[PDB]
């Protein structure tokens, strides 16, 4: 009985006009006593000559996670036996369990151990054995970079440091610059996550993120969840400009015209009718398990936590460490089929859209796993 | 009533027992508007009605009817009365304590009535609570008050506070304490003698989520053990968790799934350890026989059998893990397929 819009005759996402650099997403982890905090500050400061934002000829939005493209652990040079042993270890596990494949490891404060190459190799090992042997990272996706947060090899090899006697690699900045971000996400099909929803004057207001694609004033947005649609009446991009469009990566505050408030809930993803987001009852996922009490049984009820959506699911086991299994215990990879107990929910593969395909699993109060969605059913 | 085959002539739970009792191929009659071969049973979970579906007697024949069962007026059944078929037809009646339970999170409420054999969802309330704006908290506050008012209204219509022994309020955060206060303020403002009498029956609990499966968290809570431990629904939660504690100790002592439990029964493995589900009420006769046998088998030796009701969350959980599991007496190593999807 319903009748679709359709679209006007409007503009194309004219972002490229003002030569933009890819915005790469980082999470930066490490002990309080790794110079993690000094490293960032010193990057701000030196880029000062010439949520935390650094540009080079790429643009690095760094963020926190306790959905993003790469990562770096940083740590320090002291009597190294005991630590490595914080909960930077769990951070490393979480990032694997989620999408992340590429780390940069800032080896900080080598000046304090007189830029000794044997010390750099020693710690490269201890760290490589945890990130590679014990956690699933490939050797060729874990890059090591010596550093001194109190000015180092982060921006310019233009140090005549004793370090450049032996060290031939890039600066930290250049190591970051060599990590290839997703191609051109403002061009991929539109995915807009809904963080909040509330009534206004002649519009239901929604706020959220542009997860992929683009969106402009007077366009049609489709909500697969309520099977309803709307006209964009306003777009407030990042700041609060007189902006008229937004692109992948921008937070948005929209105003929607021909839709009622109750037909639009946080956790919904909106999109165009062209390549619409798919709502599904079940999906396939590569989860990875943490320190858990009882194991996850095939048929267990867990609470899935994606965006604003947290909902009850059942997990059926496909395979564990590549072998068939009747239980999934601590510190284990697993291919699983997860089914929503509460209806149809909208999502994407992690391939297509990290923030939409990375989730957490919890049991009662405890978090027990995290993973990426690999297939829709 | 019962020679050797026969027939029997006989609370809202009794519709459920009957749903379990009824089998395709059976024949029954009572009053309707215009004796059938039973072909379809339909239990409205909410939960007045039982709809049984052709005409197998005189017609002042060969055309569909549907019975639409009454609750106090009686009916007549009909060749193989299974050992299971008989332990239910014998259960209630003769019977022997209802409980109200509200599981909530901020904009979310699940209003449940719980009995020995049934958990029923009277109301789900799912409202969008606008977020607090760092300059403005109106939309949040107004959304929150509508919700407080909503569950109030709901429980106030769904619950009969004379009948229930306990009404639990449980939430992950502050909601459940906020509600307890809100309920009794409003009930004192307006004059609601029903609730004010019942204040002593309300208990406020922690819960991890406002989702229904959270029911397995309580009603196992120590704060509610005293009043509830002698109930079927707690008995199911215990055993299930007993099953889990063993899984946790030694995964060779806790099996689950049809081909697994059968295998375990071929060995001496089975003990205080039948965790079986009412949902084995299939129409294939061949495959009904084997469960009745297994339950008889473990029953004729001195080991407990627990037929979980598929309506409880506990039972639902047992279904998800294919509706049989078993603890074991000794650790057993094996590798069986389970015949499903």
């Amino acid at each position: 009985k319903k009748q679709n819009p359709t679209d006007l005759v409007s503009v194309p996402e004219i972002f490229e006009q003002s030569n933009p650099k890819p915005v790469v997403h980082l999470v930066v982890t490490g002990h309080v006593d790794s110079g993690k905090s000094t490293m960032l500050g010193r990057i701000m400061f030196e880029l000062g000559e010439i949520i935390g934002d650094a540009p080079g000829h790429r643009d690095f939005i760094s963020g926190m996670i306790a959905a993003v493209l790469v990562v770096d652990s940083s740590q320090n040079n002291f009597e190294r036996g005991f630590l490595e042993n914080g909960q930077t270890r769990e951070h490393a596990y979480l990032l694997r369990a989620l999408g992340i494949s590429e780390i940069v490891v800032s080896v900080n404060k080598l000046d304090l151990m007189s830029w000794s190459e044997d010390r750099f190799q020693e710690i490269k090992n201890i760290v490589s054995d945890f990130l590679i042997k014990m956690v699933g990272f490939k050797t060729s996706n874990v890059h090591f970079v010596p550093i001194s947060a109190i000015s180092g090899t982060n921006l310019i090899q233009k140090d005549s440091s004793d370090l450049y006697k032996w060290y031939k690699g890039p600066t930290l900045l250049s190591a970051l610059d060599q990590l290839v971000p997703p191609e051109k996400p403002y061009r991929k099909p539109l995915r807009l996550s809904i963080d909040d929803v509330y009534r206004s004057p002649r519009s239901v207001t929604v706020t959220g993120r542009v997860e992929a694609g683009n969106v402009q004033v007077n366009q049609v947005l489709y909500d697969v969840s309520s099977q309803e649609d709307a006209y964009v009446k306003n777009v407030i991009r990042n700041s609060d400009p007189s902006s008229t469009w937004a692109v992948a990566g921008d937070t948005v505050t929209l105003q929607l015209a021909d839709i009622e408030v109750n037909q639009l809930r946080p956790g919904d993803i909106l999109s165009n009718y062209e390549n619409p987001v798919r709502r599904v009852r079940s999906f396939v996922a590569e989860i990875q398990t943490f320190d858990i009490h009882g194991p996850i049984l095939s048929g267990s009820t867990l609470v899935l936590h994606l965006g604003r959506t947290v909902t009850s699911v059942s997990l059926k086991i496909v395979t564990v460490n590549n072998k068939r299994s009747r239980h999934i215990a601590s510190r284990k990879r697993a291919l699983v089929r997860i089914s929503f107990l509460d209806g149809l929910f909208p999502l994407c593969l992690a391939e297509e859209c990290p923030a939409l395909g990375r989730f957490i699993l919890r049991r009662s109060g405890d978090t027990v796993a995290a993973g990426i969605v690999k297939e829709l059913c | 009533i019962e020679k050797n085959s026969g027939w029997i002539t006989m609370e809202p739970e009794d519709m459920w027992h009957l749903y379990n009792i009824l089998q395709v191929g059976d024949q029954l009659k009572a009053s309707t508007v215009r004796r059938i071969l039973v072909e379809n049973m339909d239990f409205d979970t909410k939960a007045a009605q039982l709809h049984i579906k052709r005409t197998t007697e005189y017609h002042p024949m060969g055309s569909y009817h549907t019975l639409d069962l009454e609750l106090h007026r009686n009916f007549t059944l009909y060749n193989e009365w299974d050992a299971f078929a008989l332990d239910r037809v014998d259960a209630a009646c003769n019977p022997s304590a209802e409980i109200g339970a509200v599981v909530l999170d901020e904009g979310l409420a699940n209003i449940c009535l719980i009995t020995d054999y049934m958990t029923i969802l009277r109301q789900r309330i799912d409202q969008v609570i606008p977020r607090k704006r760092r300059g403005d908290s109106s939309a949040y506050q107004k959304g929150l008050d509508k919700f407080y008012d909503s569950v109030f209204q709901s429980i106030n219509s769904e619950f009969d506070f004379d009948k229930l022994k306990v009404v639990i309020l449980a939430s992950p955060g502050f909601v459940a304490r906020g509600l307890y206060d809100y309920i009794f303020s409003m009930a004192v403002k307006l004059d609601l003698k029903q609730i004010v009498k019942s204040k002593n029956k309300f208990v406020i609990l922690h819960s991890s989520t406002g989702h229904i499966h959270s029911l397995n968290e309580i009603l196992k809570d120590p704060a509610v053990e005293s009043k509830l431990a002698d109930t079927k629904y707690v008995q199911e939660i215990r055993v299930l968790n007993k099953f889990y504690d063993v899984m946790n100790e030694d995964d060779r002592k806790a099996w689950y799934g049809p081909n697994h439990v059968l295998k375990a029964f071929e060995l001496g493995a089975i003990g205080e350890l039948l965790i079986s589900d009412s949902l084995f009420r299939s129409s294939d006769i061949a495959t009904r026989k084997k469960w009745v046998s297994l339950v008889e088998g473990v029953k004729e030796i001195n080991c407990p059998v627990y037929i979980f009701s598929s309506l409880h969350e506990s039972g639902k959980q047992l279904d998800l893990l294919s509706g049989i599991a078993a603890i074991l007496t000794y650790p057993v190593d094996e590798e069986d397929i389970s015949e499903d999807e």
